[PDB]
DNA sequence: TGCATCCGTGAGTG
DNA sequence: TATAATGGGGGATGCA
RNA sequence: CUCAC
């Protein structure tokens, strides 16, 4: 009944209160110490749906990715806007970035095993230990590497470096390491004597990184 | 200013779940469902009004109320006392609590992100007596239905399973709520299998059928005359301000003044026979008449009001009438009286 | 894990776990709590700065957020949001409309009808005439809020069988139908607890429900009786107009002891 | 400039 | 109760 | 739609 007599009891146009009334603005009761773009957030103001999610469940986003393609960044990794997250997906704003469905899960299983390598003695450096990517020796001349057991060879390389295993039956007899810059001479399931060369070492060989 | 529009938009709001997505809040959901099925078992008390707890604690303070079936009434303050005995548990037992809200607060999602199928679906039961969103308000109630009964183990989108339950809340809710006088809904049923019938019948002879070839082609037990009341029943009451309509409609309720006169001649002329009588016959003929209680007692009741048995009050009831029908045609008021 | 137990990713032996490849990121402003201990909030809570998050109290929150439990990262979330009181419908409306201190507000729209400007005397008059009539009626703005509706006796709208056998009854019947489908269908929706969409578009199906019932055709589109483009007779349209209950039947009857003929 | 509201009486027939 | 289905079909006057 | 103005 133009005017609204509520309307104009409360200071309210016509469109606020069709807008209130029939669930297309919120109205703030209490703002409870919210801020809205900048402004902390009035008593009857109003506020959208997209204005009052953001006040009242944060803001949020999932970004697509391609499938196969994996991301830049990783689980639980604070974000800057505009930094990206894939080779073609850039983000909208800050926050904690989490992984939804990771399609593949690399399992890195730790291993802690013994072997023995024979070096010449001016040629290798005395270390109670080796960091990864350390020089475990410096060979000045084409050594070779030779078997000081009889039986099958089990190869087992790595991303960079290999092992080696020497058994008879299936029961292991020996365990050589071949480091950067050893190059083997056997392959898997080859049978090997004694004083036979399984493998070359040339130049510096160091630990590898893993 | 579109209620349609408007809830179209408000719906194009929650995205659409991936596969992966979908899973992931259905099983949250059933582990919710079992997390409670065990909390109860913990706590010893009601699995329905912890559950309930749970709801109220995910959706906030906006929405508190008593629910019928329930034997305690909702208040921030009970449920402030079952929160607090929720905390009160050790790690592996309040571990459930987690998934109960979890379970939750998945559902609300998972209702959320397939509110567009049941538009996609009510949109074609439009014209049956409810409106769209009507339709669409009760079909979103066959979707909570279908949430709290969904399996995912079945390997079944969730999509498939819903649309059934969400028809089923449609095809329900329009046979129940669309007519005026409404009518249950196997009748409802019958009426529809009536009308489909008949149309085929009447597509196929060239005409409309008869009460007969209706009855024919329904099968056993059904006569002309089941299909002629069946009709009657399934008649739709109309309006009285049809352009009115209800202005030719004469009241036939209230008495008129010449009704509402003889009426009033009628107990005028015949308490002058309370009269010439006495106390007690003009009385034994107002319980066997009805003229005090309104119903009709027996010689035999009667008895037991003046001592008398059924032969002493029937010579004191044809002492009564044989009196008054000399009391007749000599003041001959009563004749008219028809 | 899985449907089946077999498929399952069973770790072989020692070792650490990656991730790589995710179907999609989700990115979001919040703050993350690890613990060690038992967290004592619960996911979904609401939360200010320095609130005892996990840890027996040694953990807490930095700003106002939502309590997202992660038990699978082991870390309580976070989410800057605050616990905001906004409302909608003529539930806030009614609120705002017991609020009201019609004194004090009688008080300021005087201070203001002082003010120059032209249009702020008349506001302010306008409002002021409002005010003082609810302040001197003794009426209470928020019963222009309705909580219990009335419902008009039963033969004021009859449905009563007439000649053939047939059944007639009056427009209001259809719309207070209209009305009791959509409140105890939101009775059961707020019960089984429905999401904020549905709850809200069945309020706004009662309203419309209401805004049918009392004057129907007045805001939008008017209701009708399927098969017809009849808008039902309302409480507003029996009163109102050439057709009205005042000037059909209170300043015009129509009358015995009277008879009519060619002159 | 948009919206809401008014626009003569009694009577007959289907 | 489980293929999957996910966004509709004149005519003038008073008053804000 | 018809009668009277
Ligand atoms: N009383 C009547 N008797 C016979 N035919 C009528 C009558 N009223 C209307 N009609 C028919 O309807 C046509 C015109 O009707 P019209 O739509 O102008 O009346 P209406 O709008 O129904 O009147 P109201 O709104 O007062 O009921 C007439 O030309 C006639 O054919």
């Amino acid at each position: 009944d133009v005017p609204s007599k509520i309307g104009t009891l409360l200071d309210l146009s016509a469109t606020e209160l069709e807008q209130v009334l029939y669930f297309s603005k919120y109205i703030v009761l209490d703002p409870k110490g919210a801020i809205l773009n900048g402004v902390p957030v009035e008593k009857r103001q109003l506020l959208t749906d997209e204005e009052y999610r953001e006040l009242r469940y944060g803001k949020q986003e999932t970004y697509p990715l391609p499938p196969g393609v994996d991301a830049l960044v990783k689980d639980g990794e604070e974000v800057v806007k505009g930094q990206e997250l894939a080779p073609g997906v850039v983000s909208r704003l800050d926050g904690v970035a989490l992984y939804r469905f990771p399609r593949r899960v690399r399992v890195e299983y730790v291993k802690k095993e013994r072997a023995g390598l024979r070096l010449p003695l001016a040629a290798w450096v005395e270390k109670e230990a080796y960091k990864p990517g350390e020089i475990l020796a410096e060979l000045p001349e084409p050594y070779l590497f030779r078997a000081e057991e009889e039986g099958v060879v089990e190869l087992k390389e790595l991303e960079e470096g290999a092992f080696l295993v020497l058994r008879r039956e299936d029961e292991p007899v020996a365990t050589y390491f071949l480091p950067v810059g050893m190059t083997p001479l056997v392959v898997h399931g080859e049978i090997v004597e004694k004083g036979q060369p399984l493998a070359e070492a040339k130049g510096l060989l160091r630990m590898p990184r893993q | 200013s579109d209620p349609v529009r408007q809830y179209l938009h408000e719906i194009g709001q929650v995205p659409l779940l991936t596969l992966e997505e979908e899973v992931e809040l259905a099983r949250k959901v059933e582990e919710g469902m079992e997390a409670i099925k065990k909390l109860s078992e913990i706590t010893g008390l009601d699995p329905d009004l912890i559950r309930e707890v749970v709801r109220a604690k995910i959706l906030g303070s906006a929405r508190v109320r008593h629910i019928p079936g329930l034997k305690e009434t909702l208040d921030p303050k009970t449920v402030e006392e079952i929160d607090q005995k929720l905390k009160s548990l050790p790690k592996e037992h309040k571990r459930y609590l987690h998934i109960a809200r979890e379970g939750e607060a998945a559902r609300q999602h998972l209702i959320e992100a397939n509110l567009r199928l049941v538009v996609s679906i009510a949109k074609k039961y439009t014209g049956r007596g409810l409106s769209f969103l009507d339709l669409i308000q009760e079909g979103n109630q066959g979707l909570i239905r279908a949430v709290e009964k969904f399996e995912y183990k079945r390997r079944f989108k969730f999509s498939t399973y819903a649309t059934w339950w969400i028809r089923q809340a449609i095809n329900r809710a329009i046979a129940d709520q669309a007519r005026t006088i409404r009518i249950p809904v196997h009748m409802v049923e019958t009426i529809n299998k009536l009308s489909r019938t008949a149309r085929q019948l009447q597509q196929e002879l060239g005409r409309e059928p008869t009460y007969e070839e209706i009855a024919e082609a329904m099968g056993p037990g059904w006569d002309a005359k089941r299909v002629e009341e069946t009709l009657k029943i399934a008649q739709e009451p109309v309006s009285l301000e049809t352009p009115f309509y209800g202005d030719f409609i004469p009241d036939e309720h209230l008495p008129s003044p010449v009704d509402a006169a003889t009426q009033s001649l009628l107990s005028e002329e015949l308490e002058k026979a309370l009269s010439k009588l006495s106390e007690r016959e003009a009385m034994v003929l107002k319980l066997r008449k009805g003229l005090i209680d309104g119903r009709e007692h027996t010689l035999e009741e009667v008895g037991a009001f003046f001592g008398v048995t059924r032969e002493r009050i029937r010579q004191i009831e044809n002492k009564a009438l044989r009196k008054l029908k000399y009391h007749e045609s000599r003041t001959r008021k009563l004749r008219d009286f028809l | 894990a899985a449907i089946d137990p077999e498929e399952e990713v069973i770790a072989e032996a020692e070792g650490v776990v990656h991730l790589h490849e995710p179907a999609s990121i989700l990115v979001v402003k919040a703050r993350v709590y690890p613990f060690e201990d038992d967290v004592e909030v619960s996911t979904g809570d609401r939360v200010a700065p320095g609130d005892v998050l996990a840890d027996g109290g040694k953990v807490k929150s930095d700003v106002y957020g939502r309590v997202e439990v992660d038990l699978v990262r082991n870390v309580v979330r976070v989410v800057e949001s605050y616990d905001i009181d906004a409302r909608m419908g003529a539930e806030a409306i009614q609120q705002l409309l017991k609020e009201l201190d019609l004194e004090a507000l009688e008080k300021e729209l005087l201070e203001e009808m002082k003010h120059p400007s032209r249009a702020r005397r008349a506001k302010a008059r306008k409002r002021l005439e409002v005010v003082r009539a609810f302040l001197d009626s003794g009426n209470r703005p928020e019963w222009m809020i309705l909580e219990a509706v009335p419902v008009l006796p039963p033969d004021l709208r009859p449905m009563v069988q007439v000649d053939g056998g047939r059944f007639a009854t009056s427009d209001l019947n259809d719309l207070y139908r209209r009305l009791i489908n959509r409140n105890n269908r939101l009775k059961k929706l707020l019960a089984q607890g429905a999401p904020e969409i549905i709850i809200r578009n069945e309020k706004r199906m009662l309203q419309e429900a209401v805004d049918a019932l009392l004057d129907n055709g007045r805001r939008g589109a008017p209701v009708t009786n399927p098969g017809s483009d009849r808008p039902l007779r309302s409480l507003t349209d029996i009163l109102s107009g050439k057709q009205g209950r005042f000037r059909q039947n209170l300043l015009g009857k129509r009358v015995d002891y009277s008879g009519r003929s060619v002159i």
